[PDB]
């Protein structure tokens, strides 16, 4: 009975579970560029949203430094 | 592919999603034919060089997902709130210290990301909390000192992210958010909370 964090519908297919949330397989995607992701892709957690590696590299240095020290 | 070709392909194959992330775009009006794509439901313009969004955004009337993450946007048009179908709006990592008149008029908005801007409680439009369809509101990395009690009107909120603001207190009305599952409040200046919020972990205050 998991509801997709993105489309807000009951997930009919397989459930992608990550970051204490659930997504449809075809909804799970980078929160900052919307590129489709799977749990086999490299991504980071940012306020409990997935951010792909390529996007995270573009974050401001001051923020990356704070998130690392944390 | 060129931006010209991406617009042409979208129109010809009636593709609802347009991906123009990281394409060096400095002005949406200079993306040839972009605003003629009335059918599209997703437009991704993350990681570009935008400083403004033109009123023509209203012409993309079927947008459900609109992503401006990591641009340099300083101002939005009032037309941004005309998007009747818009469910996801990412304005993270821009230069916003203001939102336009009537921003709260978006009737379907479910996820609003305003992370990493220059916003405070004074930046919110008078009708901001008419956005009662919101499920997730991201305000982290901003300059809020107070959060208005009107936050309690967002009764469908599941996620409220307030990390790394300047909050000195939290409104009791957060306790009214029966669906709330995530509350990010690390990095603020919180000391003691209203009893209605109960025992929230106040670890990691600055
Ligand atoms: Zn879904
Ligand atoms: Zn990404």
């Amino acid at each position: 009975g998991d509801v997709c964090f993105h489309c807000n519908r009951v997930i009919e297919g397989d459930v992608v579970s990550a970051l204490n949330k659930a997504w449809c397989v075809n909804c799970f995607a980078c929160s900052t560029c919307n590129t489709k992701l799977t749990l086999k892709n490299k991504f980071v957690e940012f306020d409990m949203k997935p951010v792909c590696k390529k996007c995270y590299e573009k974050f401001p240095l001051e923020l990356k430094k704070r998130l690392k020290k944390l | 592919k060129s931006l010209k070709k991406l617009v042409e392909e979208s129109r010809e194959k009636n593709q609802p999603e347009v991906d123009m992330s990281d394409r060096g775009i400095s002005n949406m009006l200079d993306v040839n034919g972009l605003f003629t794509l009335s059918h599209i439901t997703q437009l991704v313009l993350s990681h570009n060089k935008l400083t403004m969004v033109p009123p023509n955004i209203a012409e993309l009337k079927n947008l459900e997902v609109l992503n401006f993450f990591n641009n340099q946007i300083e101002e939005l048009p009032t037309q941004i709130s005309s998007l009747q179908k818009l469910k996801h709006l990412n304005l993270g990592m821009n230069r916003l210290n203001t939102l336009p008149r009537g921003f709260g008029s978006l009737p379907a908005l479910e996820v609003l990301d305003l992370t990493y801007n220059n916003l405070s409680e004074n930046s919110l439009p008078g009708n901001f909390f008419y956005l009662t369809t919101l499920r997730a509101l991201y305000l982290s990395d901003n300059d809020f000192e107070i959060l208005p009690p009107d936050i309690g009107k967002l009764t469908k909120l599941q996620i409220l992210s307030l990390r790394d603001n300047d909050l000195i207190s939290l409104p009791k009305e957060i306790g009214e958010l029966t669906q709330l599952k995530e509350l990010h409040i690390q990095g603020n200046r919180l000391t003691v909370l209203p009893p209605e919020l109960g025992n929230l972990d106040l670890t990691g205050q600055k």
